[PDB]
């Protein structure tokens, strides 16, 4: 909707953790907050995937 | 002088690279597509919440022995 998929907090504010907060763009077009998404990445021991969707993750942009 | 990072790669696993501060996150790229064969276009890293840009130095964001860098990919183009 207009929510982090990951914080479920709108996308128009900050994150949990936060200030500086971009959005960014999976190839599979969901969409969180940098630190969001990164937090998530770094925790990952397998390939990276988006959190939503499983697909294979790639920045768009 | 010399000093050795910690790279956490999109298929999962860590890697370490040997690197000095003065070099630029290009050549960070360079060593990494040997290693990972990851095209440097297509890869983005980051040290905590900063994207490193091409262009600056690891010195410049203070990256020092054993930090720790996230690799991803970029979607082509
Ligand atoms: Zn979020
Ligand atoms: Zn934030
Ligand atoms: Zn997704």
């Amino acid at each position: 909707d207009e929510n982090c998929g990951i914080c479920r907090m709108a996308f128009n504010g900050c994150c949990p953790d936060c200030d500086d907060c971009p959005l960014v763009w999976g190839q599979c077009s969901h969409c969180f907050h940098m630190h969001c998404i990164l937090k998530w990445l770094h925790a990952q021991q397998v390939q990276q995937h988006c959190p939503m969707c499983r697909q294979e993750w790639k920045f768009k942009e | 002088s010399g000093m050795q990072i910690l790279v956490k790669t999109p298929r999962g696993k860590t890697i370490t690279l040997e690197v000095e501060p003065s070099d630029t996150i290009e050549n960070v790229k360079a060593k990494i597509q040997d290693k990972e064969g990851i095209p440097p276009d297509q890869q983005i890293l980051f040290f905590a919440v900063k994207r490193l840009e091409d262009g600056r130095t690891l010195s410049d964001y203070n990256i020092q022995k054993k930090s720790s860098l996230l690799l991803a990919m970029r979607v082509p183009g």
